[PDB]
RNA sequence: GAUCGGGCAGCAAUGCAGAUCAAAAGGAAAACUUCAAACUGGACUGAGGGGCCUAAGGGCGAUUUUGUCAAAAUGGCUUCUA
RNA sequence: AUUUUUGGUAAGCAGAACUGGCGAUGAGGGAUGAACCUAACGUUGAGAUAAGGCGCCCAAAUGCACGCUCAUCAGAUACCACAAAAGGUGUUGGUUCAUACGGACAGCAGGCCUG
RNA sequence: GGCUCUUCCUAUCAUUGUGAAGCAGAAUUCACAACGUGUCGGAUUGUUCACCCGCUAAUAGGGAACGUGAGCUGGGUUUAG
RNA sequence: UAAGUCAGAAUCCAUGCUGGAAAGCAAUGUCUAAGUGUGAUGAUAAACGAAAAAAAAUAAAAAUUAAGUUCGAAAGGUAGAGCGGGGAAGAGCGAAAAAGCUUGACCUUAACUGCUAAUCGUAAUUCCAAAUUAUCAUCUACGUAAAUCUUUUGUAGACGACUU
């Protein structure tokens, strides 16, 4: 159904802006177009909640415009780098970023590594 | 675009915009497939397009009505009209680039097995807001009297059919095979990739 | 619509034949020669199962015989005269007894 | 493109009014004297655009003209603080086919330029106003006793939820664009 | 033998020279190279070379046929880059597919 | 402008039960089942407490904002019709010619003859879950009885138009099968 | 320290938490404008055929290296195509 | 042709004034087209533009943000291909006067008042 | 100008389904969706028109180079008696 | 009436009817001499994984914001090996444009082992697959079915065409 709302003091994801994939805390709605939005790695930024994405953590802790540093403290005491790290969001990221570094060698091993996965299961016993 | 052949499910597509990008791609070289023509979106009232379209029945060449337009009234064809408004179809580059169009209504023998793609642009969700009209083409060629609708449905739900036999097979087979891919030989294995960055 | 099939009998006689024929008298009369010699009911059989399992419409292949009347005209007319009834499979069997 | 320094990084999301002190004093300029000096505030996209609006209004407003005068000082102004939510009310006047008009208006934006280029947008397309017809009579950053419209009380309560009920589906980058994807998407 | 082992080019399309509704420049062909998008990721193929292969009766032996050229400049803002080649590509060229080589490294 | 949320309550009470899958609206009590559905609204509709159910409807523009109320109030009436069903009277009416009147065993149609002298024959067939019927004491009445109010009140609805008077002033005529009486309780 | 409210409390009287403005004493930083210093990738072009010239640094307006080419190859012609 | 102009109900009518232009003039834009918009022409390559555009025919944004709009006759813009007087409980703004828990509007009530 | 023939318009004469009335019925009038089909026979006049005699559901108004002369006709108009 | 529903016209669309050289498609009769005949040269708006089958729903759910996926992918060789790949016949199933799926004589191939790569001289398409089909030349078969003209009919007709 609704569960997941925009709500003062969200848990959001940055997309499509400089700020892409950071997470953020909403503090005020400006309009029905735009949030207001901060967090430790980014500046107090104004967005289109199109820009966003609801991440299903809401702090109830947080409050009506609170400053920047308040907000990095609760922010900091919910664990948002925790609990979203363990997300299968995140986990499926990080995967990504791992592919994105390697070499030719990388490649060439992860595919007879891939080759094998493959042609070994016969191993019963 | 530059996969050998796109294949589209024109179902829940808007008629123009889903003309529109098979046209580009067409004109690039991209040789198209549509597919469920019949069931393709356009916006506003059924009775509108029905309007519309017989506004278009009443065009004619007036000595001669068998020669220049046919106004043809099945899906398939609606939509061709369509894409061939927006290429230059009297060039001979334009002629290329319509050959590269197919059109079917349904999804018919050669198309069952290749996966049917989508244009997100395309889609009614997408472009529409939710509240406002609009009408399934086959409903139009229903007014306009195309007479296969009843037969296309009957047809679409044996091929349905046919689709949960592959899927369940396809998936009581591919979890078997993930279950014996945590056994211990090739638990192994899956941990040295995962390292690897899975 | 499309015809699915035809199944043909094993009498088929001469002058029906000439429907294939421009003239019957100069020709070696070949018609339908491969459809006697090889002729296995059971294969019929299973063809108007076929027609049982996937077929809407049901009609007979028809055969005026022109030789009862005195007129010139001596070569037969193929007519296809649908089978109206029920369910296709009685059509089916109601072809077959004709 | 010239940005003022309040303007947000992305220039998509806010017009390029700025806020302007102008004054001015009558040309004969003698030396002593202790001079009338006109000022005026002015909403305007440039320096020049400023001058420009400040003449106007004051070539209206008194018997004064440029030949007959001379710019002091032309000072944009900023707003305090970028970290709250403001209702501001605006005064206006402007000029619709048939006649002239006075109109009050109030939005909720971070800045009084924001509260002024949303002005503008809205007037234009709710009222097909022309900007160089508009001229903002006074404007107040307001008091929670005294707003008075209702899209703007709308917005006062801390227990405001919105769901996302339909999410179009928009890439990351241009580089992840592809015309048409193996699969459908989804809203939520 | 099924196929060439190692295709050490990238995709192209020809989209056509560079134009205007009643004017075209035949000089400057338009390209965009697969899986290129915005004008960031064209730059990065600023000098490659690029060939248009095409095939014919027999000329020394060999079957085939080329024009070498080379993409100079971001066309526009998605992916699209014009090329120069030694002889302004055939027109018919239009609906095909061109190799990017990757063979202008340097320091 | 467009309205932020809009909520609506229907009550649900004693011997009542009902059910929202995907809009669609199913309520059961001691008179029977009925379903509808609302497929073509955008709007929320809640699940159901056995108190209460609720519907909303978000980002609203002020035609969107009408459908909230009107689907509440069609539950009201789905409600409202499994507790106390929907009973209709209506008088037939005639000057001269006796209009007269045929109702089935089912209670599933009505045959009325001689309307203003007409030898046609007019035949109306009710619809699902509606019953008409006459008794000898009704004074000249039919009664149409179900659950569902709009199958009942449009079968009285086709009955009274089938025998509209033609071709001639209606206010003197006025011949005719009318409703007396609408949304009785049983 | 002073106001305020789209808080939690509290039955009320009152407290916890905010947000805004902010004394003396301290800290640590962003955006814009202007003006400067410097790195790396491309495209198009090479007109001219000297020993003269100087602000003593250079200027005067491309050089180097390598590969292929005997076969109708290159350029052109007729016809056709886009 | 812009502006100003006289006769004429008026006219792609008939006359005048200043500056152009078209004739005598191509190029891009107004789909189209003498007198509009940019812009004035030797042969040729590059770059950046004007007018105008960038969903497809079509080079270039299905860009990023605002306000307003649902037409069983939507709308889509200079010169340009026409619409008026008059009307609308469609929807959104704004103007000026008003009501409300010293409980309003409306409905149902009940005896102007009252639940 | 008529004859011949085809098609289009709707500012509908009739026919279909309706709304309205100072609509009792009959007849009539105003309006809506609407040409789908039909809209005739003669006096006098070269006639377009006009006027009369009639039948008729009705005897609607128009366009197509004032539809239609290598389709007629040649009465009218406009050479030479 | 705004969503949502009934009634409802000489209207519209169909049904029926006539065309139907739509350079559309199907079923069926017979024939195509001789071979799953070979050789050379060629053309195909586009071969170098030009890779890839759930169905439905976007005001759904207990729960997953992007095919921003997954699978394949080693030397355009030889000798072995053989995970694995492809499949005769016949028998099964399969029809919306029957495209193919199963079984299966057998045909084949990856790790690993040995040879072979270099002088194609610091680049110049990496000319090889698959589905189609043209032309020239040739080997075998010197046959089979049918049509048309010269006749015939008048159910047709200017002539062709048509019925017979
Ligand atoms: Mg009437
Ligand atoms: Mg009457
Ligand atoms: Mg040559
Ligand atoms: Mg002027
Ligand atoms: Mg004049
Ligand atoms: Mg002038
Ligand atoms: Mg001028
Ligand atoms: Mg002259
Ligand atoms: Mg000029
Ligand atoms: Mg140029
Ligand atoms: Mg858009
Ligand atoms: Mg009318
Ligand atoms: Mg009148
Ligand atoms: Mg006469
Ligand atoms: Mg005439
Ligand atoms: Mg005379
Ligand atoms: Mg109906
Ligand atoms: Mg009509």
């Amino acid at each position: 159904v609704f569960n997941k709302f925009v709500q003062v003091g969200r848990v959001v994801y940055i997309n499509y802006g400089a700020d892409k994939g950071k997470l953020a805390v909403i503090v005020n709605i400006i309009n029905q177009n735009r949030i207001l939005i901060d967090g430790e790695h980014i500046v107090r930024q104004v967005i289109p909640i199109r820009r966003v994405h609801l991440t299903k953590f809401q702090i109830d802790n947080v409050e009506l415009n609170q400053r920047t540093v308040l907000l990095k403290k609760k922010i900091a005491k919910f664990d948002l780098t925790k609990k979203y790290a363990e997300t299968s969001f995140a986990k499926k990221q990080a995967i990504k970023t791992k592919r994105a570094n390697l070499g030719d060698f990388d490649r060439f091993r992860v595919m007879v590594l891939k080759k094998k996965l493959a042609r070994t299961s016969a191993k019963s016993k | 675009m530059f996969d050998k052949l796109v294949v589209i499910d024109a179902k829940g597509h808007l008629l123009g915009r889903l003309a529109s990008y098979v046209a580009k791609e067409l004109l690039s070289g991209q040789r198209i497939v549509v597919v469920r023509t019949e069931a393709i979106n356009i916006s506003g009232s059924l009775f509108r397009n029905r309007v519309k379209f017989s506004e278009f029945l009443n065009k004619w060449m007036n000595h001669n009505p068998r020669r220049g337009v046919q106004h043809f009234r099945a899906p398939s064809r609606i939509f061709w009209r369509a894409v061939r408004g927006m290429l230059p179809h009297k060039t001979p580059k334009g002629a290329a680039a319509l050959e590269r169009l197919k059109i079917f209504e349904g999804i018919p023998t050669p198309y069952d097995r290749v996966k049917k793609q989508v244009v997100v642009d395309a889609l009614k969700v997408q472009r529409l807001r939710n509240s406002r009209p609009v009408c399934k083409l086959g409903d139009l060629s229903a007014s306009v009297g195309w007479g296969k609708q009843t037969l296309i449905e009957k047809l679409e739900e044996k091929r349905r059919a046919r689709a949960k036999t592959y899927h369940d097979k396809k998936v009581k087979q591919a979890d078997a095979r993930k279950k014996e891919l945590a056994a211990p030989a090739l638990k192994a294995i899956k941990d040295k990739l995962a390292q690897f960055g899975y | 619509l499309r015809a699915l099939t035809t199944v043909w009998a094993k009498t088929i006689d001469n002058n029906t034949k000439k429907r294939f024929y421009k003239n019957w008298a100069n020709s070696n009369k070949k018609a339908f020669t491969h459809h006697e010699k090889n002729f296995d009911q059971k294969a019929q059989d299973l063809l108007l199962k076929r027609i049982e399992k996937y077929c809407s419409v049901v009609r007979v292949i028809a055969h005026t015989n022109m030789s009862k009347l005195n007129l010139r005209q001596k070569k037969n007319h193929i007519l296809e005269i649908q089978v109206n009834g029920g369910k296709v499979a009685e059509k089916v069997a109601f072809a077959k007894s004709l | 493109v010239r940005k003022a320094a309040q303007e947000p990084k992305d220039d998509t999301l806010q017009m390029k009014v700025r806020q302007y002190v102008v004054s001015a004093a009558r040309l004969p300029i003698e030396q002593g004297t202790k001079p009338e000096i006109l000022q005026m505030r002015v909403f305007a996209r440039d320096e020049v655009h400023a001058k420009t609006k400040f003449w106007y209004n004051m070539r209206k407003l008194n018997k004064i003209k440029r030949s007959q005068g001379r710019i002091l000082s032309v000072n944009e102004i900023y707003e305090k603080s970028l970290n709250t939510v403001k209702t501001y009310g605006i005064v206006l006047k402007y000029q619709s086919r048939t006649a002239i008009h006075n109109m009050y208006k109030e939005y909720r934006d971070v800045s009084l330029n924001g509260a002024v280029s949303q002005l503008i947008q809205d007037m234009a397309g709710n009222h097909r106003a022309q900007p160089d017809t508009i001229q903002i009579i006074r404007t107040a950053t307001l008091e929670p006793k005294d707003i008075k419209r209702p899209a703007t009380l709308a917005m006062r309560n801390a227990a405001l939820k919105f769901p996302i009920v339909k999410t179009i589906h928009r890439p990351s980058e241009k580089k992840y664009r592809t015309v048409y994807k193996a699969t459908r998407p989804t809203t939520f | 033998s099924p196929v060439a082992p190692t295709r050490l080019w990238v995709k192209a399309a020809f989209t056509g020279f560079r134009r205007s509704k009643h004017t075209q420049n035949s000089n400057q062909a338009l390209l965009k190279l697969q899986n290129v998008n915005t004008k960031e990721d064209v730059a990065f193929y600023q000098g490659k070379r690029v060939v248009y292969i095409y095939k014919g009766q027999k000329k020394n032996g060999s079957n085939y046929r080329t024009i070498w050229g080379r993409i100079g400049k971001a066309h526009g803002n998605n992916g699209v880059a014009v090329a120069r080649f030694a002889h302004n590509l055939p027109p018919q060229a239009i609906g095909s597919v061109l190799r990017v080589m990757l063979y202008p490294n340097r320091a | 402008m467009r309205h932020l949320l809009t909520e609506v309550n229907v009550p649900i009470p004693d011997k009542v039960t009902i059910t929202a899958k995907q809009r669609v609206v199913e309520v059961k009590g001691p008179l029977g089942t009925i379903k509808r559905a609302f497929r073509y609204a955008s709007v929320d509709i809640q699940k159901p407490t056995a108190d209460n159910v609720k519907l909303q409807i978000w980002q609203a523009s002020r035609k969107e904002r009408a459908v909230l109320q009107s689907i509440a109030s069609q539950i009201k009436n789905m409600i409202r019709g499994v507790t106390e069903g929907y009973k209709f009277k209506m008088k037939l009416a005639f000057a001269h010619f006796p209009i007269q009147e045929a109702v089935a065993k089912d209670g599933s149609s009505i045959e009325i003859k001689h309307f203003l002298g007409e030898k046609r024959i007019r035949r109306i067939q009710a619809l699902p879950g509606v019953k008409i019927s006459r008794k000898d004491e009704e004074k000249n009445t039919l009664t149409l009885q179900g659950i569902d109010l709009n199958n009942v009140s449009q079968t009285c609805a086709l009955i009274h138009q089938s025998c509209l008077v033609k071709e001639k002033d209606i206010r003197q005529f006025l011949d005719g099968i009318y409703v007396s009486d609408k949304r009785l309780a049983m």
